């Protein structure tokens, strides 16, 4: 009758930790197959009914929104990994659950959770010291130009893909697109656009900002496209004749007043048209559509105008032209007007495309894709994005380590050999920590269809002989030196992954009870 | 399908034979070692048999399962061939099947697992033969095994002289150490220090420097008659002066034939080994009788089986490190098989540590650390050939402590355990009629 | 219909019969409360996955935070919780002591009631042993604070309080909390934990934190004024915007002409209302809501330092510190409701502009520890460890007496109480001897949470304590079950912490034992 809980759910002890360990594996299973470039995809549907298909561990975890709190901790650790690195969310979540899986039977055998944390904190620090030891700085290897090595990195990431034959052409432009930016590199600054039809060689490398230019209204044979120093207007105003937004419905009882009302409704479009010309905007780029009449206005005034621009391309032009977005047109002045050296309409692929070039704030560019279908350009959009990240990270940090699970097997060797010389309960735990590192190369083999048993066993033998960089080759079903293959990753990224992985496992292992306030 | 019986296959049948073999090991897991706990055996009648011997349990245990019966037949082969190690064989085999069943769940075929166990057992025997110790502290040997321990060197010095006096070839220059040669007795004379060694046979009978020792069995100076002597015939021996005795035991005459004082209430006819234990009370000296015969046999098994090896899990801890390093040299799907063979051997020091009421995860880790340092470099700062102290609960150099076993036990126990795991793991189907 | 229910006669309240042992049910509820908090004891305490009433996930190891979110309903358990709330007064530590020790007394009392001892004989024995404990505890005082107000002295003592609430940061927090506490001890008989207001900012980590004087606030100054010593301060929780009266004030906008006029009317209203602030001479204002863009021009027009503090509790500190109250209307020019401050200015620390309210002319005792952290959860847990550290020295403003830690006192105090229990004849020896074993539950929890065998630790402590080797406690180590001297290691507790905890834990258990039947009642 007088009950202590009264509907309050709560449990503690070994059953609580084992319960949280199984929930952590459920989150890894949702992103276990997405590991690698050739990883399997995941389909997610929301209440709207639209499906999202992608193998991005960061985007997948944001969409699941699991209610279990141990899972919320892993998902939150991925967000800190994005701000810290921007990638490695699948490795952190997949590797953190592997530490929990290996210490699961020892927890059941009565080993205290606190003793497990001392091993993770110890083995992690020993691993970080080994990463900085094995990590090599590569700036002028054999006096080779950095553009040459950076192309070998992007070619290997794009090898065995839809652009496999023309990977060299895509390799040059990817490096050139990254070289076009300033010192403060950024992935969001570069855009990638798609153009249906045509061969892969016809893919253009735009220097400035561009957009699809869905504008298909009247006003042809006029509007001289070329400009040497135009003033680019950034607006979201609709200049349609009968606009859904702007109208004038004035009911009167006089014929003479209707002539002014029909003209006054026309004056709203004309006054807005004149305010654009009043400030001297040579290029009018609007978010909303524009009517046929407004096209004839600027066509007569020696000015260009084309609406139906997405919001992203405008804001990407905001950082490029050096102006600002102005929804209105009355206060349009030089403080929001842009500048560029060459603005010209190009007919790449038959469709009209507008682009700027040589702007003062030209901190962006655009990559046009040419292929036989849309999915070839959608896969190539992200496939080249991976190569852009590889080229970016090599410029930022020159200290790197062999990818493809090569470092995970050396740390598995060092920590396993170090655990042997550690008397106490830390021996089996540091050894379990070592064996947990082998899940990264094991899934790269499973996700690639290869036999993980034969490769991981052959790979462990090569590491015992002295191979400090051998790992998994996604293309050929064999062991290959990822360091010689220019498959590199930064040393700090691998450090922050183990730190975030160990911190996540320790936080879950340090938990004993889950309390729930009924409210 | 229409058949007069049943049929079944898959992972469950290998697991059923694994879960069956694991049950037999757990029945004799806690009874491993000298401090093994006793176990009851309730027959269908209702009676109860209590003992701690793992070999005795398996012979009397009855479990209706084919896989379990293989381990019962396995223990009989190891018993008749050697007569020791049947408990460790059943436990080691069950652990190999446990780890093997886990590999089969990882898409590791049994033929790859079997090929690894055949390699791990082979190299393990080579590593064992490389780190043996041959017949060569005999005061410290029986000391560790031995209330008699209050005076270590006093009682133990008599044991090394007893076991050495019995040294005799008896076959083609074999020399062994016979068992029924020492005659341990007791007394209560004035102290526990008056116990004395005797270099001769102590005959418990009652009625001279005559070399003639007459040995006769038929019924009627040192004349022995097993069939008894009539009353009148004793008078004729007094005429010549013979020390003739009647009603001589059969077992005594065999020792007297092979061989050739004022004692409390039974004066012994000494021929001029044996040790008469003069004590204080029956409680103290009676325990000293069996305490001498026990540690005397431990020294006997060392000097008989000329090749021995350190016990206490020293072998299993060393093989766990060597086989783990040898695995990386082979590859070809044999790493996980040989690597899991290494972990399976750790059950012996893990089981003995639990039976000794100690943290097995600590002792097994401390035991592997010393053996690992032995493989890194041959320097003397690195500890070598370390075992387990079951009394104190800590590592101990069994080379000095005198804890050894015959080499054939540790060698054949791995061969029998590997052959049984292979026999059970090769099964992949069940057919009933 | 007969047979009736045994003893159930009062509002259907379950009256457990004599065979059912109604006293045992209350002991089980208090016993279960300890097991939740027994694992949160010491530096190796296991954190709790707490879910707030707002479906918010917080991870912590504080005992008081658990009981707040854990809605305790059994009134027998509420007595120990009310003792913990009383433990928060007169001292800022020992909450798990009251929970773990009281549960140990109730756990061992059930063993006595099963033998057949009366409930009153157990109560009288515990009250007697509590008196002996208060007589034995001063003799255990080994060292005391040197009373020098040195950061080295203060940081050495705070290590034990900060530890067991935030491990790893024992070194930094001991120095950061010390710098804020030593600045007020010169105010003899006026030190208050309330004066040290903790403010937390999202940042790199705890190492990036610092200590500052006055009431620091992370939100920078919205105005363009740097420093002003104007005591006239006024807080207005209403957001700065177009003024509207409490009357009708119906604004009818029809044409674009009237739109710009009344849009300019808002400019005249804010200019007229902000003008009233300067007319009173109040060049310092704090906003609770947003700020209009035109008001920023008027703030710089009359040279009024405008500040934006969006948190309500940030304003309550000012209402209780300087006295400026938060009125509901748009800038009521009421000088009576204004505050007083000797110096106010903006400051940039850690690449972050923060407002400062300090007292240059007046004596002043206000301070603030600007915490930095990447995760608000872990950063909020560091705040609770600061309060346990500041309150530790708020007790040392009283008689400065320390005792050993790590369970050293609990075995030395149990050893001495067991002696008096052996000499004292009668039935009181059972409850007195069990009162000593109730102290063993503390290092048993301290050893269990460290992953160490409990009985192996208690045997070593009683052995060395029998040799007179006092000051010997538990060595915090995952693999080593050995012990070491806590004094030389620098682990020391407070005398009043154990005094008030032993007193309230005994009374909390006695109040439960005195109860034998819980009855419901309708008003
Ligand atoms: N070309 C490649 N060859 C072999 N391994 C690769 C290659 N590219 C990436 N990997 C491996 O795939 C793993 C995941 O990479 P990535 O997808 O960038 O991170 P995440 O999977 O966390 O999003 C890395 O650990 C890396 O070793
Ligand atoms: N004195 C001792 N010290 C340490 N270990 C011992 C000692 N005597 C026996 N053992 C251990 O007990 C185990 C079982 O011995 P034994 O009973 O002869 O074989 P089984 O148990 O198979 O019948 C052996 O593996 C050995 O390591
Ligand atoms: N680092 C440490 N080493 C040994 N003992 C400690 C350590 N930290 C705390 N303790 C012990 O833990 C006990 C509880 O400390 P604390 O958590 O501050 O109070 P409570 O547990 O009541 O909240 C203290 O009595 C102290 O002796």
């Amino acid at each position: 009758v007088i009950l202590l809980k009264e509907g309050t759910d709560s449990s503690q002890g070994i059953p609580q930790l084992v319960s949280n360990i199984s929930a952590c594996q459920v989150i890894a299973e949702a992103v276990r197959t997405t590991l690698g470039p050739r990883g399997m995809d995941k389909l997610i549907v929301d209440g709207r009914g639209k499906a999202t298909i992608s193998n991005d561990g960061a985007t997948i975890l944001k969409l699941l929104d699991v209610v279990h709190p141990a899972a919320k901790t892993l998902v939150d650790i991925a967000k800190s990994q994005d701000a810290e690195v921007g990638d490695g969310t699948t490795s952190v979540t997949l590797l953190a659950a592997e530490f929990l899986k290996q210490v699961k039977p020892y927890v059941e055998e009565g080993l205290h959770p606190q003793i497990i944390i001392r091993a993770f904190r110890t083995a992690t620090q020993l691993a970080v010291n080994k990463i900085k030891e094995i990590a090599v700085t590569v700036k002028k290897a054999d006096k080779v130009e950095q553009r040459k090595l950076l192309e070998k990195c992007a070619m290997t990431a794009l090898s065995s893909k839809l652009i496999s034959q023309q990977k060299a052409f895509f390799a040059k432009m990817v490096v050139d697109a990254v070289m076009m930016l300033d010192d403060l590199l950024q992935l969001k600054m570069i855009g990638i656009k798609k153009v249906q039809g045509g061969a892969l060689e016809d893919s253009q490398l735009v220097a400035g900002v561009a957009f699809k230019k869905t504008f298909s209204y009247a006003g042809f044979e006029m509007q001289p496209k070329k400009y040497h120093n135009p003033k680019i207007a950034l607006l979201n105003v609709e200049l349609e004749l009968k606009a859904e937004k702007d109208n004038a419905e004035i009911r009167v009882h006089t014929v003479e007043d209707y002539q002014a009302i029909v003209d006054a409704e026309w004056n709203i479009l004309y006054d807005k048209l004149e305010k654009i010309h009043h400030s001297g905007a040579k290029v009018v780029s609007s978010k909303l559509p524009i009517g046929d009449v407004a096209t004839q206005y600027f066509a007569d005034r020696d000015m260009f105008c084309a609406g139906r621009v997405p919001e992203e391309d405008l804001k990407r032009t905001m950082m490029a032209c050096g102006g600002s977005i102005q929804t209105s047109v009355n206060a349009l002045s030089a403080d929001v007007l842009g500048r560029c050296q060459v603005f010209e309409e190009t007919q790449i692929g038959g469709e009209r495309y507008n682009f700027f070039t040589g702007c003062p704030k030209a901190k962006t560019c655009t990559f046009i894709l040419r292929g036989g279908a849309e999915q070839f350009m959608e896969e190539t959009e992200r496939s080249l994005h991976d190569a852009i990240m590889i080229v970016r990270r090599a410029i930022k940090n020159d200290s790197v380590v062999a990818g493809g699970g090569a470092i995970e097997m050396e740390l598995s060797k060092y920590l396993r050999d170090y655990s042997r010389t550690i008397p106490g309960k830390q021996q089996l735990l540091i050894g379990a920590y070592a064996k947990a590192l082998e899940i990264i190369p094991r899934q790269l083999c499973d996700n690639a269809g290869f036999d993980a048993t034969n490769i991981l066993n052959k790979l462990r033998a090569r590491h015992a002989q002295g191979g400090t960089w051998y790992g998994v080759d996604i293309n050929n079903e064999d062991i290959a030196d990822n360091f010689e293959a220019f498959v590199w990753e930064p040393a700090m990224v691998r450090i922050n992954a183990l730190t975030a992985a160990s911190e996540a496992a320790c936080l879950i292992v340090s938990v004993d009870e889950t309390i729930k306030n009924p409210r | 399908l229409s058949v007069f019986g049943d049929r079944s296959t898959g992972e469950t049948i290998r697991s059923q034979n694994v879960m069956a073999a694991a049950s037999i090991a757990n029945i004799v897991k806690s009874s491993l070692g000298p401090v093994g706990l006793d176990k009851m055996l309730v027959d269908d009648i209702g009676d109860v048999t209590i003992t701690n011997d793992g070999a005795t349990i398996l012979k009397l245990l009855e479990v209706e399962h084919p896989a379990a019966k293989v381990l019962c037949e396995l223990a009989d082969l190891q018993d008749k061939e050697v007569g020791d190690g049947t408990t460790s064989v059943v436990i080691i085999a069950a652990e190999l099947l446990k780890n093997a069943d886990e590999l089969v769940k990882q898409k590791i075929h049994p033929t790859s697992v079997i090929s690894g166990y055949r390699l791990a057992c082979k190299e393990a025997v080579r590593y064992i033969n490389e780190n043996l110790i041959v017949n060569t502290c005999l005061i410290n040997a029986a000391k560790t095994s031995m209330i008699i321990g209050i005076n270590g060197d006093f009682f133990a010095n008599m044991v090394v002289d007893a076991v050495l006096a019995i040294k005799y070839t008896d076959i083609r220059g074999q020399p062994r150490y016979p068992v029924n040669s020492v005659n341990i007795l007791k007394a209560h004379g004035r102290s526990q220090m008056e116990s004395m060694l005797i270099s001769g046979y102590a005959l418990n009978c009652v009625v001279i420097v005559n070399a003639k020792i007459a040995c006769l069995d038929f019924s009627l100076n040192v004349i022995l008659t097993t069939g008894g002597i009539d009353d009148m015939c004793l008078k004729y021996f007094v005429e010549a002066g013979a020390m003739a005795v009647r009603r001589v035991l059969k077992r005594d005459l065999k020792r007297i034939a092979k061989a050739s004082e004022r004692i409390c209430d039974d004066e012994l006819i000494l021929i001029k080994a044996s040790i008469i234990l003069r004590g204080a009370n029956d409680f103290m000296c009676d325990e000293m009788e069996r305490s001498l015969h026990d540690a005397l046999c431990v020294v006997k098994r060392v000097l008989e089986s000329k090749s021995v090896v350190p016990g206490g899990g020293a072998v299993e801890a060393a093989l766990s490190i060597y086989l783990e390093n040898y695995a990386t040299s082979m590859g070809s799907r044999e790493q996980l098989a040989i690597a899991e063979f290494a972990r399976s051997l750790l059950v012996i020091p893990n089981t003995l540590a639990v039976n000794a009421a100690q943290d097995s995860t600590d002792l097994v880790a401390k035991l592997r650390a010393f053996h690992n340092e032995a493989q890194v470099n041959p320097e003397r700062k690195n500890l070598k050939w370390i075992g387990l102290d079951l009394s104190n609960g800590k590592p101990r150099d069994n080379k000095q402590a005198g804890v050894f076993e015959p080499t054939i036990v540790k060698v054949k126990s791995l061969k029998f355990a590997t052959e049984a795991a292979i026999t059970i793991l090769r099964i992949d189907d069940l057919i009933k009629l | 219909k007969a047979p009736g229910f045994a003893q159930m006669l009062k509002e259907g309240a379950k009256h457990f019969s004599g065979l059912e042992e109604a006293v045992y049910r209350n002991i089980q509820a208090c016993k279960e409360l300890a097991q939740t908090t027994r694992t949160a004891y010491g530096p190796n305490g296991m954190n709790k996955m707490v879910i707030n009433h707002l479906e918010k996930l917080f991870v912590t190891n504080d005992a008081a935070t658990i009981l707040r979110e854990l809605e305790v309903q059994h009134p027998a358990a509420k007595m120990i919780v009310m003792a913990s709330h009383m433990q928060e007064q007169e001292v800022g530590d020992g909450t798990n002591f009251v929970l773990v020790f009281a549960g140990a007394l109730l756990e061992l009392a059930e063993e006595l009631l099963r033998i057949g001892l009366s409930v009153s004989e157990v109560i009288e024995g515990y009250e007697i042993a509590c008196r002996k404990a208060h007589e034995i505890l001063p003799n255990l005082v080994c060292c005391s604070a040197k009373n020098l107000r040195d950061i080295d002295e203060v940081s050495s003592l705070l290590r034990t309080s900060i530890m067991s609430k935030q491990y790893g940061n024992e070194v930094f927090l001991a120095k950061l909390i010390a710098q804020a506490c030593v600045s007020i001890f010169p105010d003899s008989g006026h030190f208050n934990v309330d004066n040290i207001r903790v403010c937390k900012i999202l940042g790199s980590g705890i190492s990036s934190s610092s200590v500052l004087h006055g009431m620091v606030f992370k939100k920078e100054t919205e105005g363009d004024v740097t420093s002003v010593k104007d005591a006239k301060i006024a807080v207005y929780s209403c957001p700065f915007d177009g003024m509207i009266t409490e009357t009708k004030g119906t604004v009818l906008i029809k044409t674009a002409e009237e739109l710009m006029n009344f849009s300019k009317g808002e400019e005249n209203l804010m200019d007229a209302q902000v003008k009233a602030i300067a007319d009173t001479g109040a060049n310092v204002v704090v906003t609770g809501g947003k700020v209009a863009d035109m008001a920023l021009h008027y703030a710089n027009k009359y040279n009024i330092m405008l500040v934006r503090l969006n948190s309500k509790w940030d304003l309550r500190r000012l209402c209780k510190t300087v006295g400026a109250t938060a009125l509901p209307r748009l800038t009521p020019p009421v000088l009576e409701e204004m505050g007083h401050c000797d110096s106010v200015y903006l400051s940039e620390v850690g690449d972050t502009q923060v407002v400062v309210f300090k007292h240059e002319k007046e004596d002043g005792a206000i301070s603030t520890i600007v915490l930095r952290g990447s995760t608000d959860n872990l950063m909020d847990d560091i705040e609770r460890a600061v309060d346990d550290g500041v309150n530790t020295f708020k007790v040392l403003t009283r008689d400065k007496r320390l005792v050993p830690g790590g369970g050293a006192t609990e075995i030395e105090l149990a050893k001495q109480i067991t002696s008096y229990g052996e000499t004292c004849p009668g039935l009181e020896q059972y409850a007195i001897k069990k009162f000593a074993e109730a102290f063993e539950a503390i290092p048993r929890a301290l050893a269990e949470n460290s992953g160490v065998k409990a009985n192996e630790v208690i045997s070593k402590l009683y052995a060395v304590h029998q040799e007179g080797n006092k000051n010997v406690g538990l060595d915090i180590e995952a693999e080593v079950p050995a012990v070491k001297d806590m004094l030389e290691a620098g682990i020391l507790d407070t005398y009043l912490g154990k005094y008030w905890a032993i007193k309230l834990a005994t009374n909390a258990a006695v109040t439960v034992l005195r109860v034998d039947q819980i009855i419901m009642a309708k008003p």
